[PDB]
RNA sequence: AGGCGGCCCCCUGGACGAAGACUGACGCUCAGGUGCGAAAGCGUGGGGAGCAAACAGGAUUAGAUACCCUGGUAGUCCACGCCGUAAACGAUGUCGACUUGGAGGUUGUGCCCUUGAGGCGUGGCUUCCGGAGCUAACGCGUUAAGUCGACCGCCUGGGGA
RNA sequence: ACUAUGGUUUUUAUU
């Protein structure tokens, strides 16, 4: 729900390009989606998940 | 002077022109061609064929370096981003990778607006 | 926009063995003068008699293999802009175009007489140069300056 | 926004019209598209996909 | 209401529910006045990659002081001060009562092994028909343009203006 | 489908 110390659970809600997948696809709905987005955006700034993608 | 088998191409196609540069993965360019430099003007300077002849002019490069294995990094929206690869991959080279590397603002600072006629 | 038609089928000549003579006498024909057409039909093969090759029965129809049509240009307007496209010649009309290109110099050159104009132009047949070749050569420019059409 | 694919297919596969990329929409729509006006166009038309 | 969508740390406004309870008309509105301003402009210094009102150079053209191409000053960014403007938009003053039916979205609460993002009550927000009524006509229709209770603005043929 | 582009046509008679 908020922590960066596991990415194996966060991988399901992202793409190969590290983009966040919309809640209409993953059954998360907007409320829990907005929590997973915080765990991902923290893991991004700690360089634990890809932020930008070019290739 | 020595055959090294491997290279990487950088292609850009716009609504006015097309650019094709041949490099090594060490960033080093070895030759280049353009659709304008092919002798083309106006609404014709961007065309798939003006770019096809630029690729045939570029496919004469690197013969002494013995390059055959090719990666392609593509840019721009222009129709030239396809005919250039097709012709180069027929001119002795073999493709292994094609990837789009168009640099994009994501997203700022104010939207573009130009030419109203 | 709704009248629909076809083409008239024609038979090979009983003497000349070819379908060329069944149509070519209606080409360069004017004022209904079909006996003048039957009086100039291949009459250049006498001005070319030293350059005719074997069998005068085919010695004019062999020239169509060097008239060699490949493309025809169509020009039409879409919106304000007129465009031009070189399209490949159709499986029967390719022969009709060769039959039209072979008479381009028959009057519109300074040589005097149809037969002499035509024999001089049938001797420029391989390279196609100078006068009376515009409609044969300049149509090909458009198909070598562009090979990406739809 | 940009599309991802390991290689570009040898055909464009166009189901939908006025679509960009792959030799489409050439030097067009050069005016501003706007941030809220796309929603105004979704107010002004609601069955544009089926004309 | 103008408006708010890089992220962080600190600070903070208003809104929503169940049940229990306390206080008790403490509730509403309002000429003048006050606080609030998108953008442009202005006070004043700092900034100023990019975008670009002035404009130059080029090109277009009958002309081109505009539309087109290359630049480029102000301005756009910040702090602080002014200016209150609008196709201000959910166009319709503020507050509150009242009326037949259905379905969807969101989120509390109470209930159901929830042992089901799902149900059955029931609130707040929200979306689309629609009964009664209204409206040249479109349209509103429980977040009414309907029917009532309180208060206050604005209007009076076009042009001149 | 979209050419690169152009400004302007005196007045009046079914009572």
């Amino acid at each position: 729900e908020i922590d960066y110390k596991d990415i194996a659970t966060l991988k399901n809600y992202i793409t190969e390009s590290g983009k966040i997948v919309p809640s209409r696809i993953t059954g998360t709905r907007a409320k829990y989606q907005r929590q997973l987005a915080r765990a991902i955006k923290r893991a991004r700034y700690l360089s634990l998940l890809p932020y930008t993608d070019r290739h | 002077r020595k055959q090294v088998s491997d290279g990487v191409a950088h292609i850009h196609a716009s609504f006015n022109n097309t650019i094709v540069t041949i490099t090594d993965r060490q960033g080093n360019a070895l030759g280049w061609a353009t659709a304008g430099g092919s002798g083309f003007r106006g609404s014709r300077k961007s065309t798939p064929f003006a770019a096809q002849v630029a690729a045939e002019r570029c496919a004469d490069a690197v013969k002494e370096y013995g390059i055959k294995n090719l990666e392609v990094m593509v840019k721009g929206p222009g129709p030239g981003r396809e005919s250039t690869i097709r012709a180069l991959n027929a001119a002795g080279f073999r493709i292994t990778n094609i990837t789009d590397v168009t640099p994009i603002p994501h997203n700022g600072c104010r939207p573009p607006k130009k030419r109203r006629v | 926009r709704r009248r629909v038609i076809g083409q008239r089928k024609i038979l090979p000549d009983p003497k000349f063995g070819s379908e060329l003579l069944a149509k070519f006498v209606n080409i360069l024909m004017v004022d209904g003068k079909k006996s003048t057409a039957e009086s100039i039909v291949y009459s250049a093969l006498e001005t070319l008699a030293q350059r005719s090759g074997k069998s005068e029965l085919e010695a004019f129809e062999v020239a169509l293999e060097n008239v060699r049509p490949t493309v025809e240009v169509k020009s039409r307007r879409v919106g304000g802009s007129t465009y031009q496209v070189p399209v490949e010649v159709r499986p029967v009309r390719r022969n009709a175009l060769a039959m039209r290109w072979i008479v381009e110099a028959a009057r519109k050159r300074g040589d005097k007489s149809m037969a002499l104009r035509l024999a001089n132009e049938l001797s420029d047949a391989a390279e196609n140069k100078g006068t009376a070749v515009k409609k044969r050569e300049d149509v090909h420019r458009m198909a070598e300056a562009n090979k990406a059409f739809a | 926004i940009k599309v991802r694919e390991n290689e570009p297919f040898d055909v464009a596969l166009r189901r939908f019209k006025r679509s960009c990329e792959k030799a489409g929409v050439l030097a067009e729509v050069r005016r501003r598209e706007f941030y809220e006006k796309p929603t105004t166009e979704r107010k002004r038309a609601k069955a544009s996909a089926v004309k």
